[PDB]
RNA sequence: CUCUAACUAUAAAAAUCUCUCUUCUC
């Protein structure tokens, strides 16, 4: 379609019609949808993004979080435990992986997967250490929703790097088979243990 | 079973607890928005914003 | 300290003929292939994962997608 | 093998008494396994833990050995058990452990014929243990029985 | 009237485990006496607002299926020498039951009152916490 | 030259302390 008069010329599907800026030219933006109600104005979806790193002045005003990438914000959220500080472009490279790897697992256009996980992932009933001295008791509060997909997020990256530690599997297959696992409802996955944990003890604790 | 209910907040009536991390939040169902109740949020939030409860008639006081 | 893993005998190294028969055998119907998953199954060491890994791309036996270098990814060929 | 029930059913019930053994605490507190029934986990959080101020997390809790314990609600659709160890009164701790004596003894002998037979040890609780336990109140009243009465 | 089978609540409500107990209108025969430390562990939140609320749909539902459909309320604090103020859980378990179906008439307090008489409880200086 | 309404939910424990005193006048 249309091969452009250029004296540099760029290949075939990264030139013929990209008037549809989509993630890596393979997933696509559109088709993607959040389940719950909570979790959308939270949940960045709606910028179509070529790269999940951009140097963006996300941290100056109480919630300019919130407008932030979400496919950014998990490669931003992958580095931790310092031996990994900086080197977005390695956790950019482990993301695209995964990425892969949750297209041809159980094909299901990855965005949506990664969405449904971090929507079924976010605690929404948390508790506060409201104990002074004596009665050194716990109480039960609901958790907003920006907080939600923060914990979702830390959550699931924490258990796939506590997985991929000294392991054989590698950090994308860990962080791919942790999203996949927190899309349905296995419990296998760290994050829905940790998140359904959370969610008991709050009622526990009510 | 699962009895969650969406409330959207409408006013955040100031902030609370030990520490200070905890907000009031004034809710109001999103099914039947004739109905209103405070309840404690931990995290940040602003007017509009919705949350997902269990409990529904739970009015919990003050945290301190 | 002291291993108190116990482990067996951390995955085989050799090949064998079955070995080889099974993972030509059952290189699809495993829609993911790849070096720590071909290790999984405790048939392979890990350092020829990619050397017979490499190998099944003979005459298309699994298809690719990607070839970053610290990985492989590979699904069943259609 | 070493496993099954010691009591009728797999699940603990409401307002009960076991005792368990802890191996874990994590920051909310310690799921721990119990060994009065099957071997499922149940979590005493910190509030339910020690009836004194809590000074002493370690001190009290000495991961790796066994304690009375009691349950306060079960979730019968997964397996999860909430459970207490501070609500346990000195009169009651004693048979607690009786209790638990007489059921960790009954089970090394099963184990033995399981072993030797190589027969399930669920199969011997569900043949012998359990119509004994049904008679007699507990089975090793029964194997005391049996020495003297056939 | 179209036939409102009516009952009563009679909450007792102290800084203690507070009382859910239904009887006829009569105030004779018991339905659902569950209390508050009935649906409550820890024993500190017998008192609790949250113990109220259960209490109270465990009543809800045991006087809807017998029989009572509406419910005369009469809060109770400790009363006697004691303290004369309604219990915490009072406002609760009373909310609940407004909300539960059951419908509700005249609410009124039922707390004893003395002329003042048989000494309370404390000495002269008093609980000096 | 003119009028009486809004009311909340705090108590775990915390004992003791060695020198050394130096001043105001055009
Ligand atoms: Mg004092
Ligand atoms: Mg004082
Ligand atoms: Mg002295």
């Amino acid at each position: 379609f249309v091969p452009v008069e250029l004296a540099t010329t760029i290949p075939v599907e990264i030139q013929q019609a990209q008037q549809e800026i989509k993630l890596f030219n393979k997933w696509s933006f559109e088709d993607v949808e959040v389940k719950d109600a909570s979790l959308v104005d939270y949940i960045q979806i709606s910028k179509p993004i070529y790269v999940a790193h951009t140097a963006g002045r996300y941290a100056n005003k109480r919630f300019r979080k919130a407008q932030c990438p979400i496919v950014e914000r998990l490669t931003n959220s992958l580095m931790m435990n310092g031996r990994n500080n900086g080197k977005k472009l390695k956790a950019v490279r482990i993301v695209k992986h995964t990425l892969e790897i949750i297209n041809v697992l159980t094909d299901q256009n990855p965005l949506q997967v990664v969405v449904d996980a971090i929507i079924n992932s976010g605690p929404r009933e948390d508790t506060t250490r409201v104990g002074g001295g004596g009665a050194a008791r716990r109480q039960a509060v609901d958790v907003s929703p920006l907080r939600r997909v923060n914990q979702s997020i830390a959550l699931l990256t924490i258990g796939a790097r506590e997985a991929a530690f000294r392991n054989i599997k590698t950090i994308a297959e860990t962080l791919a088979e942790e999203l996949i696992n927190a899309a349905k409802g296995s419990s296998t996955s760290y994050a829905i243990k940790k998140k359904d944990e959370l969610e008991r003890v709050a009622k526990s604790n009510r | 079973k699962t009895p969650v209910t969406l409330a959207k907040v409408i006013k955040v009536l100031g902030r609370t607890g030990s520490r200070g991390g905890v907000t009031q939040v004034r809710v109001e169902f999103l099914e039947d928005t004739t109905r209103t109740i405070v309840r404690n949020v931990k995290g940040p939030v602003r007017e509009g914003d919705i949350l997902v409860l269990m409990e529904s008639e739970r009015e919990a006081r003050r945290l301190r | 300290s002291k291993k108190s893993h116990k482990d067996k005998a951390k995955h085989a190294v050799v090949l064998d003929q079955d070995k080889f028969d099974r993972i030509m055998k059952e290189a699809p119907t495993y829609r993911y292939v790849s070096v720590s998953v071909l290790v999984d199954r405790f048939k392979l060491g890990g350092s020829l994962a990619r050397v017979a890994l490499r190998h099944l791309e003979n005459e298309g036996i699994i298809k690719p997608v990607s070839k970053h270098s610290k990985q492989a990814i590979y699904t069943r060929a259609t | 093998t070493s496993h099954c029930r010691f009591y009728e059913n797999k699940y603990p019930e409401i307002d009960d008494i076991v005792m368990v053994n802890v191996q874990q605490i994590a920051e909310m507190g310690a799921y721990v396994k119990l060994l009065e029934y099957d071997n499922i986990e149940g979590m005493i959080l910190l509030s339910e833990l020690s009836r004194r101020r809590i000074r002493s997390i370690q001190k009290l809790i000495r991961v790796g050995k066994n304690d009375v314990a009691v349950v306060l609600r079960v979730d019968k659709e997964k397996g999860y058990i909430d459970l207490s160890k501070r609500r346990v009164s000195s009169e009651d701790i004693i048979k607690c452990e009786e209790k638990y004596q007489k059921s960790k003894t009954v089970h090394s002998i099963l184990r033995y014929c399981a072993e030797k037979f190589q027969i399930p040890l669920e199969e011997l609780y569900k043949t012998i243990a359990w119509p004994l336990s049904r008679k007699f109140g507990h089975a090793y009243e029964a194997f005391k029985l049996s020495i003297i009465d056939e | 009237d179209n036939s409102q089978v009516f009952g009563v609540a009679r909450i007792f409500a102290s800084f203690n485990d507070t009382f859910v107990h239904v009887t006829d209108l009569s105030g004779r025969e018991t339905i659902a006496r569950v209390t508050g430390g009935m649906k409550v562990k820890a024993d500190r939140d017998e008192s609790s607002p949250y113990a109220a609320m259960l209490a109270a749909q465990d009543v809800a539902a045991k006087c809807k299926e017998v029989g009572i459909t509406a419910v005369h309320i009469k809060i109770r604090a400790t009363g006697g020498t004691r303290s004369k103020t309604p219990g915490p859980g009072g406002q609760a378990a009373l909310r609940a039951l407004a909300r539960s179906g059951l419908r509700i008439g005249r609410i009124e307090d039922v707390t004893p009152v003395p002329s003042d008489s048989t000494r309370k409880k404390g000495g002269r200086r008093g609980r000096r916490l």
